[PDB]
């Protein structure tokens, strides 16, 4: 089976690890370790093609991985995932794409934007805003929510598309 | 006030405090207690890097083979880390040196996908399966061979 190797980038807190362990475990854990960097393997079918795809739960970005390195330099996709209920995570989303585009030296590379936490009331970080990102990096644009499960295949399935395509 | 306590000395395992670990032991904590995904006591000390508060939580009866939801031990995760001491003070206490998760690792293969040379030596002075196949057929020469790490290859084939 064709591997492909995702990183889930962004900010801390905003539930990347949450939709790791939705997308691979099929259940919600809260309160998880905010500094364990575990990379886990998935197979999927999409489109009726079977897959493995290899997803670094990016975590302890403060300190230096050697995995993290090895991962962002052959990275085949990237999940930037954000909290809506927090600018700060909107914010560096762009700082941590300049560093993918940096380290990759491709002027371009598959990203998916995610908006986490949809089923929070608080929106704080607006849909347009995310959109009209999303439509000038010409990357899909995917609202998550792990504690209900709202789209995180969907969202893992679109950034596979965009690997292959 | 069970839960209570449990989650307050697995708070002090994680931020290391010694002194309110010992604080929350000697109130009755529970030392088997585990957070949503599993994380015992012991593994937010192997994984944190808290050598005294795994002393203590080993002395005290914390089991040292518990799993969490992806069943990684202690030494899965002290290994993962790069924690000398914590590895080789938990196989000294007899840890499960060929332990396997969900997709049947062993702390070898974390210990050389992360890329820490000595645990891996340790690991494997300790009796870990150098041809040790995880769940979709990848052992500690495949893991070498596919970062390419020189030294780690040359230590595996040694
Ligand atoms: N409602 C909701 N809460 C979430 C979601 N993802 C994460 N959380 C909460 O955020 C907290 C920590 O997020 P975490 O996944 O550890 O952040 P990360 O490790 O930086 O990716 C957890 O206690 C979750 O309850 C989500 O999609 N929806
Ligand atoms: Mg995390």
């Amino acid at each position: 089976m064709t591997e492909y190797k995702l990183v889930v980038v962004g900010a801390c807190g905003v539930g990347k690890s949450a939709l790791t362990i939705q997308l691979i475990q099929n259940h919600f854990v809260d309160e998880y370790d905010p500094t364990i960097e575990d990379s886990y393997r998935k197979q999927v079918v999409i489109d009726g093609e079977t897959c493995l795809l290899d997803i670094l739960d990016t975590a302890g970005q403060e300190e230096y991985s050697a995995m993290r390195d090895q991962y962002m330099r052959t990275g085949e996709g990237f999940l930037c995932v954000f909290a809506i209920n927090n600018t700060k995570s909107f914010e560096d989303i762009h700082h941590y794409r300049e560093q993918i585009k940096r380290v990759k030296d491709s002027e371009d590379v598959p990203m998916v934007l995610v908006g986490n936490k949809c089923d929070l009331p608080s929106r704080t970080v607006d849909t347009k805003q995310a959109q009209d990102l999303a439509r000038s990096y010409g990357i899909p644009f995917i609202e998550t929510s792990a504690k209900t499960r709202q789209g995180v295949d969907d969202a893992f399935y679109t950034l596979v598309r965009e690997i292959r395509k | 006030r069970k839960e209570e306590l449990d989650k307050k000395l697995l708070e002090a395992a994680r931020a290391g405090q010694d002194d309110e670990v010992a604080a929350l032991l000697a109130k009755g904590a529970d030392v088997n207690a585990h957070d949503t995904f599993g994380f015992t006591p012991l593994h937010l000390a192997a994984l944190y890097g808290h050598l005294e508060i795994v002393e203590v939580l080993l002395k005290r009866g914390a089991d040292i083979n518990a799993d969490d939801s992806y069943g990684r031990t202690p030494l899965h995760l002290a290994a993962m880390r790069g924690h000398l001491e914590i590895v080789e003070l938990l196989l000294r206490w007899g840890a499960d040196v060929n332990a396997a998760d969900e997709e049947g690792r062993t702390p070898l293969h974390l210990a050389a996908k992360r890329g820490h040379l000595e645990i891996v030596e340790v690991l494997l002075k300790n009796g870990a399966d150098v041809n040790a196949q995880d769940k979709f057929g990848k052992t500690a020469f495949d893991i070498s061979i596919d970062n390419g790490n020189e030294d780690l290859a040359e230590i595996l084939q040694k």
